[PDB]
């Protein structure tokens, strides 16, 4: 039972060493896609029933 | 469908709906059952790492489908919600062990109190009864595993074979040990139907038809306000 | 071996401590100065009927017109969402199916369940009949989710606590992804098809590298197991759903949990999640017969898609974002808009 | 109140079953149509009968009489033919439990509406226009009722014997033989594991109270010598109309899943 | 997927023949079946149509009552019943497969046909521009023409190209005016946009010699074009 606590340790050795960012900077690239694509979302803006294929 | 090509699409969809309607009738006329047990309990004899197996038997022109779960892990909690539409559950128990009876009892407790198994009645088989007689007339006891057997006496019991009264007392003690859990809850939505099953004991299938008949008949009465 | 867990815990505490000196300000602080969407009024435009038993899965096609669904009566159906027609109807060998997938090309579909097999169906044949062409055997537990990396590569999630990357031409695993302690229940691909996420019953979500075949990162935070996982359009974030009426949005590079989307009037757990074309709406199907819609930036519940009479089991948003499809345990599919 | 009681309850039923996608069960389509046989009763023949009642006279013309009388009868026997088909459905459920859904599917229900609507349409319209309604007494109709601007049905001997079968007796002896057997069973199971008796108490008396006054007195009257006057013959008439009024309440409501 | 026909022959006037096309190798009970006549010195012409479910049936406006159609799913055999044979009733007949669902490609697989020798309106008019005209490596452009807007409200444009080679049965090049067939090289393209249509060929190989055909599937007459042969 010395392998359960060996490979685990080895894999934890790699997960610890990763570069990180600023959280306040994380709320920038998450918004940028939203603000640059809010005008291409049929769900977001109520589409007029003239250019949609689900009119009835 | 204002176009000639669009016309034939509607026609094909209609054919598909006709085929779907035949299947509904077939589905409507079948009863599904789930089989559960352990390794000691010889459920296999009663009946390539595949996951589930199926067996079909017919009595009185009624079709029963029995699903036995094959090579799956030790956790049951999450693939059991797919079976909340079955008629009943068949539980097989090996009563001769004594030492490992605590595990069958706790598996029965886990199954009966499940959240997704409400309104599902369970059929209980006490398997390999003949082996118990040869293990009690000779004399390993039950007091060393169950200390309350010395203050138990035979009740309405009907010892049809009737060779030994001690055998009857042990049998019905095991039966009461299993039926104690059922009466604790369930508020008349599902029931338990035990049996004393010998190794061969081939009346098993008839027992199932009668129990299912009773379950379905009771189910309707509740529905119409009769119960 | 007892002298190892002390170091393991020490390294875990380091990791947390290192992550702790990054949460300068939560998302609400940044996003408190943006006008919300207000209200969304989406109503049923189509109703798809013909399934016998409950529906567990569906998948939109990249055409934004076709879709496929799976039920326990042992049936696959491909619909036409505009005219409400039926294009195909496929019966299965095993009636306990739990997942379905559509190829990006549109030439293939897959399914699997409580049989330890993932099957592949060929939609474009010289003969007019959908036929099975590849059965993938080698998993020990049931199949929970499957997605096509491409026509010849597929990634499967199983109930034996492992994932795998397969090769349809030969039928042999090219990679095995081990490490989860509880059974995996869901997975989601990245738009570049170079990474994928996965959730399990041990309340942990792990990031995997397809080419390396090794774990890359770990995320935590849920009290209970993981039911469904979804992934942000950028390729940087992913959102999931649990059995404790909770939904988060973790980042990849930030390595932590962002604003949490939950309310106190909900007791049941989530079954499926999905995203909008721009990430401005988050929708999730619940056990209380409903399908909530949230504001994906300010955690405001805006819009409820009522109309089912049983448990909602699956969701889906089309490629160009025109419509949404929902499946349920009363055996009906509804297209909203 | 009876006109607007038959109307409101009945329309609630027809509409709320169709626009509900879950209640398309083969057996809830009978509560639906049976309802139409009865809702229609209020909507047509029921109002005219109020007009005639307030004025002790009919003044709508001779032609109207052959219509009011023949449709009134039709909207009464068709409403009794579905009650004898609901009980058969209940008996097949609580006596052949493993075969209920393969025996009472949508296809079987379909003809229970056809044979329940069309057979009265053949029996009632072939009696008022082909003049099998009265034979040998053709002069007393126009001396007792027509001597005074009336339209009250008349039955001498054969229209007083054949109209007691197939309208009250044949579909009334079926409703009793079934609910007598669904009592012993509903008690023996409950003891092996009262309510059944209470349930069958309201579903057998109502029909009898509503329909015996008319199909006994008005149809045994000729044997006595028509001792029964006009005064009696309207009170007896406004029973069956009450059955049509209160049936939405029983076979639809008063039930757990309907709500 | 291969089909073998039977029947044909030379029949005296006023006779009765039961022509047939027999399927094998596919799901014949899921395709709609046609019959198309080829005049030896003219183009093609359609005669009837039987649906997969035997619910819908159309007939040629020229001959309606005399001709009869029937299919046999348990054996996968198609039939055409011809009675009272006239002078005009002598040409080549081809059994054409067709399956209709979203994204499908009808008129894809043809048979090979047989011959039947005989001894002594308001439908859309579709016409070609020319009849004959090249070099192995240059570009060719063939123009068809219609008499009514082939564009429907859905967005489809029902126009086909076939390339019946000099000696074999026809094939399929372009279905619905833009889309390419299965086994044809990626050198052909359809570019209409008006009641005027065109099939452009980038390169030119020795197999591309033949006569091209033009068809409209918007309405049931299924009027054809005229044909434009290419000579090496
Ligand atoms: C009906 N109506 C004759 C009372």
């Amino acid at each position: 039972s010395i392998a359960q606590a060996r490979k685990l340790v080895e894999q934890l050795k790699m997960e610890a060493n990763i570069d990180r960012i600023k959280v306040s900077k994380a709320a920038a690239d998450l918004m940028a896609y939203c603000e640059a694509h809010a005008k291409e979302d049929p769900l977001l803006t109520p589409v007029p029933a003239s250019e949609n294929p689900f009119r009835e | 469908t204002l176009s000639a090509e669009d016309k034939a699409a509607v026609e094909r969809s209609k054919m598909i709906e006709k085929q779907l309607q035949k299947d509904k009738q077939v589905y409507r006329a079948t009863h599904r059952l789930l089989l559960l047990g352990a390794d000691n309990s010889g459920k296999s004899t009663i009946v390539k790492t595949s996951g589930i197996f199926e067996t079909k038997f017919q009595v009185d022109k009624v079709n029963f489908h029995m699903f036995d779960v094959g090579a799956q892990r030790d956790e049951r909690r999450k693939w059991i919600q797919c079976f909340n539409d079955v008629t009943a559950i068949i539980f097989v128990v090996d009563s001769s062990d004594y030492n490992r009876l605590q595990e069958a009892l706790n598996d029965f407790k886990s199954i009966w109190n499940n959240r997704w198994l409400r309104t599902i009645s369970v059929i209980l088989f006490l398997n390999k009864q003949d082996l118990l007689a040869e293990k009690v007339l000779a004399g390993s006891k039950i007091e060393d595993y169950f200390p309350e057997f010395a203050r138990y006496t035979t009740p309405d019991a009907t010892p049809e074979p009737g060779e030994d009264p001690r055998v009857t007392r042990a049998k019905y003690f095991i039966r009461d040990e299993f039926l104690r859990i059922s009466t604790a809850s369930g508020d008349g939505r599902h029931y338990c139907y035990p049996h004393f099953t010998c190794s061969v004991d081939t009346e098993n299938a008839r027992r199932i038809f009668n129990d299912c008949r009773d379950i379905i008949q009771r189910m309707h009465l509740r529905q119409y306000e009769l119960l | 071996l007892d002298q190892l867990r002390q170091e393991a815990e020490q390294l875990k505490n380091q990791i947390r401590d290192a992550r702790k000196a990054c949460a300068d300000a939560t998302l609400s602080q940044i996003t408190n100065n943006i006008d919300p969407v207000g209200r969304i009024q989406m109503r049923t435009r189509r109703t798809l009927r013909g399934h016998l038993a409950k529906i567990y899965a569906m998948h939109w096609g990249t055409d934004s017109r076709l879709l496929v669904s799976a039920s326990q009566d042992g049936k696959l159906i491909i619909w036409d969402s505009y005219t409400t027609n039926k294009v195909h109807a496929i019966p299965l060998r095993s009636s306990w199916v739990m997942t379905c997938a559509y190829a990006p090309s549109g030439n293939y579909v897959a399914c699997g369940g409580l049989d330890n097999i993932c099957s592949i169906y060929n939609l474009k044949t010289r003969e007019g009949n959908v036929r099975v062409s590849r059965e993938l055997a080698g998993h020990t537990g049931y199949l929970s989710c499957c997605r096509f990396l491409d026509d010849n590569q597929i990634v499967t999630s199983s109930g034996d606590t492992t994932c795998a990357l397969w090769d349809i031409e030969t039928g042999q695993q090219t990679t095995t992804f081990t490490g989860h302690t509880g059974d995996v229940m869901s997975l989601s691909l990245a738009p570049d098809t170079r990474l994928f996420v996965s959730g399990a019953c041990d309340a942990s979500a792990k990031l995997w590298d397809v080419r390396e075949g090794m774990c890359r990162q770990t995320f935590t935070g849920h009290e209970s197991d993981i039911n469904a996982i979804c992934f942000f359009p950028n390729g940087n974030a992913f959102a999931t759903g649990s059995d404790d009426a909770t939904c988060r949005l973790f980042d990849l590079r930030a390595d932590q949990e962002l604003m949490t989307y939950s309310h106190d009037n909900i007791i049941c757990g989530i079954t499926s999640v999905s995203f909008s074309k721009s990430g401005r709406l988050l929708l999730a199907g619940y056990d209380d017969f409903n399908c909530n819609v949230w504001d994906a930036l300010k955690a405001d519940r805006a819009g409820v898609l009522a109309g089912h009479d049983n448990r909602v089991s699956c969701l889906g948003v089309t490629d160009d974002g025109m419509a949404v499809a929902t499946g349920s345990w009363d055996s009906f599919l509804k297209i909203w808009n | 109140l009876i006109i607007l009681a038959t109307l409101v309850g009945n329309l609630i039923v027809i509409i709320s079953i169709s626009h509900f996608k879950q209640l398309h069960t083969p057996t809830n389509w009978l509560l639906h149509s049976m309802a139409i046989v009865d809702f229609l009763l209020g909507c047509l023949i029921m109002p005219c009968s109020m007009v005639r009642t307030v004025e002790r006279c009919w003044y709508f013309g001779e032609i109207l009489c052959k219509v009011h009388t023949s449709t009134d009868i039709m909207l009464s026997s068709a409403s009794i033919f579905h009650l004898a088909f609901i009980s058969i459905d209940r008996y097949c459920a609580v006596c052949d439990p493993l075969r209920y859904k393969a025996k009472i599917n949508i296809s079987t229900i379909l003809v229970m509406i056809l044979v329940s609507w069309s057979l009265p349409a053949v029996y009632a319209f072939g009696m008022i226009f082909l003049e099998l309604n009265l034979k040998g007494v053709e002069e007393l109709y126009r001396s007792q009722v027509s001597d005074l601007g009336g339209c009250s049905p008349f039955f001498s001997k054969v229209s007083g014997v054949l109209a007691f079968m197939t309208s009250f007796y044949i579909p009334g002896s079926v409703m009793l033989f079934v609910y007598y057997r669904i009592y012993f069973i509903a008690k023996g199971q409950a003891r092996s594991i009262t309510k059944a008796a209470k349930t069958l108490g309201i579903m057998v008396g109502v029909f009898l109270v509503c329909w015996c006054p008319f199909f006994l007195c008005t149809v045994l009257d000729p044997f006595l010598g028509y001792v029964i006057p006009p005064s009696l013959n309207d009170a007896l008439y406004w029973f069956g109309y009450l059955n049509s009024a209160l049936n939405p309440m029983v076979y639809a409501f008063f039930y757990p899943w309907f709500r | 997927v291969q089909l073998v026909e039977s029947g044909g022959g030379l029949v005296q006037p006023g006779g009765s023949r039961k022509l047939s096309c027999s399927a094998s190798g596919f799901a014949f009970s899921s395709f709609g079946m046609h019959w198309v006549r080829q005049a030896p010195e003219k183009g093609l012409e359609w005669v009837a149509y039987i649906s997969s479910g035997s619910g819908t049936i159309y007939y040629a406006d020229t001959v309606k009552g005399r001709f009869t159609i029937s299919r046999d799913d348990p054996k996968n055999t198609l039939f055409l019943q011809m009675t009272s044979l006239r002078s005009e009733d002598t040409a080549m007949y081809y059994c054409v497969r067709s399956i209709y669902y979203y994204g499908s490609s009808p008129f894809d697989f043809w048979g090979q046909g047989t011959t039947l020798t005989v001894s002594a309106s308001a439908d859309i008019v579709m016409t070609q521009a020319t009849s004959s005209v090249v070099t192995p490596g240059e570009s060719v452009s063939i123009s068809c023409r219609s008499s009514k807007s082939l564009l429907h409200s859905n967005g489809n444009t029902y126009l086909y190209w076939f390339l019946q080679r000099p000696g074999q049965s026809p094939q399929l090049l372009i279905y619905r005016m833009s889309n390419l067939a299965s086994g044809v090289p990626d050198r052909f393209s359809g570019s209409g946009s008006g009641t005027a249509f065109t099939l452009t060929i980038s390169r030119l190989e020795a197999e591309d010699v033949g006569v091209y055909y033009c068809m409209q599937h918007l309405e049931y007459p299924l009027t054809f074009g005229a044909g434009t042969k290419l000579e090496l």
